[PDB]
């Protein structure tokens, strides 16, 4: 997020991993579904298993590898306020109820990751607006004086 | 090799180890020299050759057992419910990944059956099921008398069919590959089902709190699909 | 706000490297100074902490090798137009920094003085590595006094040096402001240990303070 | 092959099965060409190289998290804490050995990462931080506020740094083999760390019972330390 | 040879008799060097390979012209306007059948032209042309003023676009065989359109009777249609 944000233009597929915190005895299923860019986001669990998915059960297996098929955008300007329509979705729907056991807790978590493979590229380097000074920095004239 | 993972959808399960070729048979597209079957059949990629997973059934104590007629149980899911409104013939096995998750603390015994050519019976009437009884689609059906499967035929011969158990001391997974089993090359989708898997809980679940909500979620792919072809040249 | 997309065609990963990446001629240094003849001229200690866009594009790596390529760009502003003789004197560490516009220092021969006027192209030198560790040290986590309470992440060996500029000139019957844009590109460019980039803004030069 | 045996300690752990060389790089002794660090660099043997295991750390619902600051953490223990208060440059890579026992009733998931030059931040104050803010020694510290890892950068991009992940679920162990992390090729350990220990527990510890207080047990190995000689021939 | 018969679709005339490579280009695929055009472009078959034939348009003596945008004249329409509408992506070419037919009692030269990028104009008004004044869709557009194409460029130097010439003296047809016309690679057909065939009667057409109704029909084949993938597996 924050380095291609140093950049306008960037391209390339990413890579996301779900790791879920749960106790070990914690069973059930996620459905984690991809959409595509132009298509709709899934709002039920039933158009959610119409496209792309993956139906994940955390028996032994507690992370997903997820490939996400390039993700791409770029700034925008015309004679500003355009932004990127929309590069898709990765949504999660319950497809069981959770289960744990009496002595486990009844919440447990999910730790989402996110990683770009070898292909993604970033041009037209620009500066990132995450930061910015508008009052002051404490002895900023300390380098001066 | 499985690899539960056909077209978009995929199924990321550890513990599935085991698989059933029904009847020792893997699903095949039609055969070439069964040419009398109309000249264009279609052989859809993996538009529907992918996971359809149903709604996870809830599982409790008194749950007699539930059933889902193939292909009624995906006739109104997806691209396989869009070809099925479109084309009127079709031939497709089927995989069945059954998975019933649980903890080490539950116990239970799920026969796991896909019963060819599953004729259903009323109890206690002479009247044919109907339309709204035997074609129930994605919900599927529970099962009134499971002892004799709802057709007066016993439960506990029922093993005759390709089945898997899921007793969920060992193992939470079931998966079932059905071929084409028709006596007809292709048929009918509307109006035939070829297939019933059938989950009958034999042993029902147990535990010492409430009455435990179980789930047990069918994933149906329809292997190696085929269809009317609808995009033939009339030269 | 219209929401457009467009097939992103790109090919190569040579502009994201970090000699690519780092080696722009940002300014670092801004000040005024009345001339009438700081007592009228411009020092400046020499460190990217000034500008938080330079500072947290530096502070997304832990180790930095660079020769500072400065880039004294000088304009001026009378309160007749003068001609004028201006001195960029970079004062490492060690050597003496002038507290006046007509020190001893000024005239120090070991100071890599540059004279240009301002009716020149802008004086351009390039200070080499001269941490003594083999990196500039980003982050410090550390003190510089042993044990003493003192100031803490000022690693002892990160010390470019002040950039120390005055105009030549005597008096003059016209008072003026002299403004002294100190431009610098980093090259030569080896970076070590990435690092996350900054959520919070910035709380003081001196250090990784936060407010929330 | 690591073989958690370093000198006159060993941690006997089973389930271990990985550990992370630190930007890919093992530790190891100052390399002959930089013989300017000078000339008298004694090669201490497993005195110091061994592990120096920390307090448990109590780890309960709302622990935010730890850092240990190295090696500000073994300043004041054993012979690496001896040698520390004799010796003014050292150069030690170090084999950080964390592991959270648990059951298979606990969940959570701690970012044990390694942070090079943690250079941290006092909340809402332009002061820097203190001596006695910065350098703790056997007990660390911990986080004031661990989203922004008390330097205003974020947590959630903290796995650009040397990390690994005990997620209570699937490991309890984490090991972290880091190099020599520094700009000059000596330093000086009563004023300057060059790593630092950082366990954040990024999904927190629950369990139905009473506020669970499962300990996290640190075990810092400098490995290949280095320090000023002291005992030189004066010819 | 062109063999004018695309799919299901088919158009069996007799004198078509030549045919226009679109600025000498027949269209193709998306080369295997443009991998940036996102992963999974899909290959459509025959689904989109096909004619769709449009209304004939009533071509009477006081007519000036009929525009057609492509591909938004097949948004809407069948498996091409199915696939737009999910299908954020594609990248045709066309292949363009106009025939226009008449006995040997009428006389006309229709300009048969196809327009790369035709960005039209509003009469005698600096407000631009909105959606609904420049996306027609099947019905298409009639030029308001033929002479400059509703761009305020000449008509009589409009052959420098791929063209033919219906003199219905000589031929009733025009074939015209686009590429893939665009800067980009693949592009947005809701919002974008590369071609416009653009049918102008220089000499209106001609007969002693009553204004005659002589139909003009267009059949747009969308060759070598890519689109989105959206069937693609997430591992």
């Amino acid at each position: 997020g924050n380095i291609s944000r140093y950049y306008t233009h960037w391209s390339g597929s990413l890579e996301m991993t779900f790791m879920f915190c749960g106790s070990f005895m914690a069973a059930g299923k996620l459905i984690l579904c991809y959409t595509p860019p132009g298509g709709s986001c899934p709002t039920t669990r039933e158009t959610a298993m119409l496209g792309t998915h993956i139906v994940w059960d955390f028996g032994l297996q507690s992370s997903v590898t997820l490939i996400i098929p390039w993700i791409s955008g770029s700034h925008y300007r015309m004679f500003a306020k355009s932004t990127n329509a929309n590069v898709g979705y990765v949504t999660c729907f319950m497809q069981t109820n959770l289960i744990v056991p009496s002595e486990s807790s009844d919440t447990c978590s999910l730790i989402g990751f996110i990683a770009a493979k070898d292909d993604f590229s970033l041009r037209l380097m620009r500066d990132s607006p995450d930061i910015g000074q508008l009052d002051h920095l404490h002895a900023a004239e300390a380098a001066y004086q | 090799v499985l690899q539960l993972k056909l077209g978009n959808s995929a199924i990321v399960t550890q513990e599935a180890a085991n698989y059933c070729c029904a009847y020792g048979e893997w699903p095949n597209y039609l055969p070439d020299h069964e040419a009398v079957a109309i000249d264009k059949p279609t052989q859809p990629e993996t538009a529907t050759d992918r996971f359809y997973t149903l709604k996870s059934v809830k599982w409790e104590t008194g749950s007699t057992g539930w059933w889902w007629k193939l292909p009624d149980a995906l006739n109104n899911i997806g691209m396989f419910g869009q070809n099925v409104q479109h084309h009127y013939l079709y031939r497709s096995g089927f995989l069945i990944h059954v998975q019933c998750n649980a903890t080490k603390f539950h116990q239970g015994a799920l026969l796991v059956v896909a019963i060819p050519e599953h004729q259903r019976g009323a109890h206690n009437t002479n009247t044919s099921p109907g339309f709204d009884d035997i074609m129930k689609g994605e919900e599927g059906g529970t099962f009134n008398h499971p002892y004799v499967l709802d057709d007066g035929t016993s439960l506990a011969c029922a093993t005759i069919f390709p089945h898997q158990w899921i007793n969920l001391r060992t193992n939470n997974s079931a998966t079932i590959v059905l071929p084409w089993m028709n006596a007809a090359p292709m048929d009918f989708p509307l109006r035939h089902n070829q297939w019933t898997l059938a989950i009958i809980p034999v042993v029902p679940l147990g535990t010492r709190t409430t009455s435990s909500m179980v789930p047990i979620t069918v994933s149906i792919a329809p292997m190696c699909c085929e269809f009317n072809g609808l995009r033939h040249a009339i030269t | 706000a219209i929401q457009t997309r467009t097939v992103i065609n790109q090919h190569g990963v040579s502009e994201t490297l970090v000699e690519n990446f780092l080696s722009r001629a940002a300014l670092v240094s801004k000040r005024s100074f009345e001339y009438k003849d700081d007592k009228n001229f411009f020092k400046w200690t020499i460190n990217t902490r000034s500008f938080v866009q330079l500072r947290r594009k530096l502070e997304l790596f832990t180790y930095l090798r660079f020769d500072a390529e400065i880039t004294i760009l000088t304009t001026v502003a009378v309160n007749g137009l003068p001609d004028l003789t201006l001195q960029a004197m970079f004062v490492p560490t060690g050597a003496l920094t002038p507290e006046k516009q007509d020190s001893f220092h000024w005239q120090s021969g070991s100071n890599a003085s540059v004279f240009f006027k301002i009716s020149d192209p802008p004086a351009r030198i390039t200070i080499p590595f001269m941490c003594i560790n083999s990196a500039y040290s980003v982050f410090y986590d550390g003190f510089a006094g042993f044990e003493k309470n003192g100031l803490y992440g000022i690693n002892p060996a990160d010390t470019i040096g002040n950039l120390c500029v005055r105009i030549v000139n005597e008096h003059q019957p016209v008072g003026f402001t002299v403004t002294v844009r100190v431009y610098m590109k980093p090259k030569h460019i080896k970076a070590w240990a990435p690092r996350p980039p900054r959520t919070l803004p910035y709380m003081s030069i001196a250090n990784a303070n936060y407010k929330g």
